[PDB]
């Protein structure tokens, strides 16, 4: 143990020195938001305002990590691991961008990602205030809770996926597919010039979708198109008007097959499995409450 | 529906560790 | 009974021998969406690569299975019916696989849907694991409490159906309905050029949709077509800006109408009976729970 | 009290003769849903068909509720008054279908919509099970209670359909709008070229919807006309897309105006309130369950 | 004390003379919603008719506030201070509103939204009705529950926005983005053609939205662009076909990327944070209803 180890170590678990910190934390976070607000463009108009205000905050933040380390003997093994090392990789990639802002680029252009972690930063906030731990600390105990109830629904999820695949992957391949109207029985025009050739019961519509794809190739190309496109329907976003009901149409008569396909998922996954994970969640959530 | 079917089973269970 | 039948018997029940199966029925599940994803095409790039992946699945399903009913001297009445019955589908479309890639094309082509059967094995894994089985059969015995709420939401589905197919099965049957504008007492436009014949206060709007039907047609056009066009307003989709809206304003002054209409649809369906479907069928999952 | 009145009141409470007449009622739903579906035209095919099959069901109705009556002495008051009136109106509209089907059209062509009764038949099945009859019985317990917090949803949707009337009923008004780009400084774009004419930061896009008519003019063009959209946005349909984005990005930076409008408005009644609402309602329902 | 103080503060007090109040109130709310929905115009047809009949009810509730007042001596610090003062507001923009109908405009065109607090006056009436007033009471009791979750939420959102923002805001930027088909693999044609130049394996699209803006400008331009995009994507409002997708396959092999932005972003903020904040939310009002 250092000599004056102890005086410093009781310093940091200061309520003022800890609000400090919060405080710091928030100004960081309004700092990278306002960054990404009146100047988030590639050409910068003011470039060295955030630059060295990413400068100071890291540098802020190494001195309060130097405080908070030496009252625990630089050991962070026994008291409060998982923050110590948090707290640890974001500073360290602060001291990197304040390395690269002094010295050049010393890494590849290919971990922009890692340079991304400072709007994370933020989540250092939540062992401030007790309230916002409380609440993040149910989440992860309920979380196992939730597991198997939503690997039932991945696999309900994928099973549907294939399915999709198999049926409608070849749907709308030329870009158009096409309907068939009944316009004879409804009277709008005569039966005998449709077999005459001045009307049709067969209109032509396009298939290909906003993304230029055809309808089968985007949706259900392949099993993580498909994965992805069941997540939208469960999410209930465009199932009918662009992911259903092209294909329910597209059967002339065998509509039974896309209605009952978009219809058991819906209600199975979405409505079932959708609510029981929520339900789970919440109730392990509500039970570590209390 | 989780939403409001658990927050009354939150007073399902209330009442009955009230009664128990 | 067989000689050697009780010790294969607990051989198959041995927990390592489980945890073998459920790991066959995975990879025959990963297998298999990894074959929809990097080879679902009808022209396939690695043919036999699936074709004896499933080869070799099912021979293993097969033995397995094999190992399984010599312990239960191949009666499979007494013990575990409904899995022993569903393995038992299972291993027999996939010896039909396997007896159809040996020895040519043995079926009619008309049923693909039975060879389809390959992707629902993941089923049988449900049995291998303790906490996915619960949940199935909690949601298994939780149904029958929905069955009855379930019946009058598809009453009074029907009932809307009739109702709307009565009424829009005939709206916009031209291809292009007239909505009528207010302009002069909005200002836009002078009340004496609209008489004169500068400004009209109806404008003729379009009523095909993305699938080439008129709006009648296609969502009302009959009882099964109005049916699956609430379904999807009761799961909320676009059910204004292409089912209602055109219907609302169609009506010049009736409007009250097709508003009333779908509003006290979407009210008394989408939100009282959706939800009490949806409490009933979890408040049954959770009095199963304990 | 008539002489042979006591029998055949006890005849009509058996339960054969309640599930004959359930399966009687079910089977006219049933017939009235293949009308719907096999034959709903203008120019129905199969016309006699449908119309004798409600001449019979409408005289066997007759029958059996002249059964029920003479149980009672043609009372009605003291037993059961709800639904024996309720049998009573929709055997009044089948005679009165009866009758117009027997000697020509009795009545004017405005009450079609008295006509459209026989769809609603079926409520009468709801008597004949205690189950559906239990649930239906809670409904109409529970909407007591829901009825002080839907009038609270429905005043403050009206305040802001008033807000909303008086803020975007001029907007789109020329049929289109202008945004504002920001293309210089993203750098698409030099700043030399803007003021020299080649590109420009304005573009004018289009404020007509798929009804024919401007944006202002049909979402938040009148009273009622903003109370439908503002039902549509809190039911979740299109909100963004075609409600709340044009309005948005037509501030050109007085953009909080529309932002907050529609954020707090969905916040407070969609979630809030929709929320309180089901809440409340599932309360009672299941209170008056035990 | 004044001499006949205690006599009108009682006769205030009257349940009779509460419901009186609560009659005007709901009249003047009805009057208002008369004048969005019958003229609402720029060019109003009946111009007096709302002039004078908000000038009798700005009379009349001055009145009505004036007999209030003079039994509490026009103090209003000791008893219901804050429906007071909301009194006294509303009365003061009434008074506004009738001196400038008097005696001309007194006050610059940069007030209209004071004058707009004329749709708030049926706030009133909460205070008029036990149940009403229950209701809020509880919600404004229940609302500092909400709040930790709703920071959690926010903090999300804004880190979300962030990303968003660095990552998509130069998406679609030309106006056109480029989508890679992948039809030599599916057979739609063949792989000669493809370098030989009749057919290419790529498309390209255009990225322009319905408001003018390309995608990354509008949807995650800036921070608050941002921000407002993903409350889109929270409530659920087309965030697949308009937000996700043309990021999702923009990325070319890149695609998981997108995908596990959305998804995560979904799964995390909408289900998990949403139904918590409902959860609590509601638990805060029913443990208040007891």
């Amino acid at each position: 143990w250092l000599p004056h180890q102890r005086k410093v170590f009781d310093f940091y678990a200061s309520q003022g020195v800890q609000y400090f910190t919060a405080f710091l934390i928030v100004s960081n976070f309004i700092f990278n938001c306002a960054e990404k607000e009146w100047d988030p463009y590639t050409d910068q108009l003011y470039q060295g305002l955030w630059r060295w205000g990413e400068f100071a905050f890291n540098t802020m933040f190494l001195i309060e990590l130097l405080i908070n380390f030496y009252g625990i003997a630089f050991c962070f093994w026994r008291y409060n691991w998982a923050w110590n090392t948090f707290d640890l990789v974001v500073v360290a990639i602060g001291t990197l961008t304040m390395a690269e802002a002094i010295g050049g680029n010393f890494m590849p252009p290919s971990m922009a990602l890692i340079r991304n972690l400072r709007a994370f930063r933020i989540f250092r906030l939540f062992k401030r205030i007790k309230s916002l731990n409380k609440i993040i600390v149910s989440l992860g105990k309920a979380i196992p809770g939730v597991a198997n109830a939503f690997v039932i629904m991945v696999i309900i999820m994928c099973i549907y996926a294939i399915l999709g695949v198999e049926f409608y992957h070849m749907t709308g391949s030329d870009g158009t597919y096409v309907t068939y109207n009944d316009n004879v029985k409804r009277g709008l025009c005569t039966g005998d010039e449709v077999e005459l050739g001045q009307c049709s019961l067969n209109q032509t519509v396009s298939s290909e979708t906003a993304r230029g794809y055809t309808y089968g190739e985007e949706y259900y190309g392949t099993f993580f198109r498909a994965l992805y496109t069941l997540f939208q329907v469960l999410t209930g976003e465009s199932w009918s008007e662009a992911v259903a009901r092209p294909a329910v149409f597209e059967s002339h008569y065998d509509s039974f097959g896309p209605v009952l396909f978009y219809v058991s998922f819906i209600i199975i996954c979405q409505i079932v499995l959708i609510n029981v994970v929520v339900a789970v969640l919440l109730d392990k959530m509500v039970e570590e409450d209390d | 529906i989780a939403a409001i079917h658990n927050a009354r089973r939150k007073k399902r269970e209330a009442a009955a560790a009230h009664k128990a």
